[PDB]
């Protein structure tokens, strides 16, 4: 409980105006980890990292976005651009060679072509279709890409999630807030069909005098529906799947941020110790920020 | 002439140390404002419940207590942003007719 | 302005403006770096001090 | 009367008050206070009367 004396010192400070001493007091609350904490934090970071890998693996177009760039640079008789470094580069537990890239892409094309028909069979929830999609995900997981392309890969997921969530919020922004749509039945009816106007006209079938005046807003409440359906068609993914992916990737990245935040301040003492030897060219406190 | 856009709002020094011109305007002690500017104590810009009140200084522990007790119902923060929000929330004519 | 002996001399206002702009762009980088809030508070404090 | 005004009751309290006087704001410890007190007037390098 090192924070209890914080109240007994701050309420009894001399109100020192020196930034350095108050900053080093602020960073003095935390302790130093050794021989168990650092490995724990590394594991807590890597589990989040592979959770993000799983989140981006379930995206059906992720494999296509990985493969189409290398396919484009294949017809160039070689891949001289830096994106060849951003190839699959499988993890093992050096320059990219054709005997590696093409060998890894053979099973990628195989899964790309064999995971299409199985989904159509016995619906999306087909057991063999789901296990084949998971097999494609696993064969995607055997890679190790570069952070550069991975950044835009996750940014595409972020922007598509933002677009779909804004479209979903627009339903409330247009009618629920104005016409007072009761969310108690709204949430139940929305998750039922989400593809047609079954619940939309089921609301009209009920008494619902507020909903009876929906024709004037039909061409502005159904455009959101059309946008949602178009997004689902171009993505090939249902609302529940993408929502689950976003929900788990958010907590994974939050855990990763928490772990790295827990780890950073455990070496602020190292930073300030190493900053002392470099002073007086610029300052003492700016060097602290650069070290951080 | 030229200008530099400051990422975070910052406080003018003449209207802070000269005796206060913002201490009277906010009717707050100078020490409390100095503590707020140094990122040491929270300030409640507005509180929905009657437990808290506007312009009440806050230490971190009871600030976390308020967070767990209320959360988004009350509004409190630090820095020169807090002072700027305080100046924003003030209505001059009501104080003019009241005092 | 240059001096006759090949040196230079300038007002300390230049030093103050350099310091403020340097830590201003440093805070600009730190804001989108999503660093822990302690370092952001420290950078804001030093921006105010500058 | 000086004893009457004195709030300290032992060496640790006196050293704590001395540390608070010399280095305001910085929390004192069990070892820093007497070290600073010794270096104030009892270290050859940091004090001299000739």
């Amino acid at each position: 409980a090192a924070a209890q004396v914080l109240s007994s010192v701050e309420s009894e400070i001399g109100r020192t105006t020196d930034p350095v001493r108050m900053y080093m007091r602020e960073m003095g609350t935390v302790e130093l980890l050794t021989r168990e904490g650092e490995i724990d934090i590394a594991k807590r970071i890597e589990d989040g990292i592979n959770q993000v890998q799983c989140s981006v693996a379930e995206y059906p177009e992720a494999i296509t976005y990985l493969l189409e760039q290398y396919d484009r640079v294949e017809a160039e008789e070689a891949r001289l651009s830096d994106l060849i470094t951003g190839f699959v580069d499988p993890n093992a537990e050096n320059s990219i060679d054709p005997e590696l890239a093409r060998e890894k892409f053979a099973e990628l094309r195989a899964q790309y072509v064999v995971t299409r028909d199985t989904i159509k069979a016995k619906g999306r929830s087909h057991a063999t279709a789901q296990e084949e999609i998971l097999k494609l995900s696993e064969v995607f997981k055997q890679f190790r890409l570069v952070p550069k392309q991975f950044d835009y890969l996750v940014n595409s997921m972020r922007v598509m999630m933002d677009r779909v969530r804004t479209q979903e919020r627009l339903i409330m922004k247009l009618c629920v807030e104005q016409c007072k749509m009761p969310k108690k039945n709204f949430i139940t009816l929305f998750t039922g069909n989400e593809t047609s106007d079954t619940w939309f006209n089921a609301a009209i079938a009920m008494n619902k005098p507020w909903s009876e005046k929906l024709h004037d807003v039909s061409e502005e409440v159904h455009r959101a529906l059309q946008k949602l359906q178009q997004i689902e068609e171009e993505t090939g993914l249902t609302i529940e799947q993408v929502k689950d992916i976003n929900r788990r990737m958010s907590i994974g990245e939050a855990k990763a941020r928490r772990a790295k935040k827990e780890m950073v301040e455990a070496n602020l003492r190292l930073v300030i110790s190493i900053a002392k030897k470099y002073t007086r060219g610029l300052q003492f406190l700016d060097l602290i920020q650069e070290g951080n | 002439m030229g200008h530099i856009e400051l990422a975070s709002p910052t406080a003018h020094i003449w209207f802070l140390k000269s005796l206060s011109r913002i201490g009277l305007l906010l009717d707050m002690p100078l020490r409390d404002i100095e503590r707020v500017l140094y990122f040491e104590s929270y300030v409640v810009i507005e509180g929905g419940m009657t437990n808290l009140e506007r312009q009440q200084i806050l230490t971190e522990e009871q600030y976390l207590d308020a967070l767990e007790e209320f959360g988004d119902e009350f509004d409190a923060k630090m820095g020169a942003e807090a002072i700027q929000a305080l100046l924003k929330s003030m209505d001059l004519e009501q104080e003019c007719e009241q005092l | 302005v240059p001096l006759d002996g090949g040196r230079f001399a300038t007002s300390d206002l230049n030093d103050l403006y350099r310091r403020v702009i340097n830590r201003n762009n440093r805070l600009k980088r730190l804001l989108d770096l999503a660093a822990p809030d302690i370092i952001v508070r420290n950078e804001k404090r030093m921006l105010q001090e500058a | 009367e000086t004893l009457r005004v004195d709030p300290t009751n032992d060496r640790l309290s006196a050293l704590v008050e001395i540390y608070r006087m010399m280095r305001p704001g910085e929390p004192p410890t069990r070892e820093a206070a007497e070290s600073l007190f010794e270096n104030l007037f009892f270290s050859e390098d940091r004090y001299d009367l000739s």
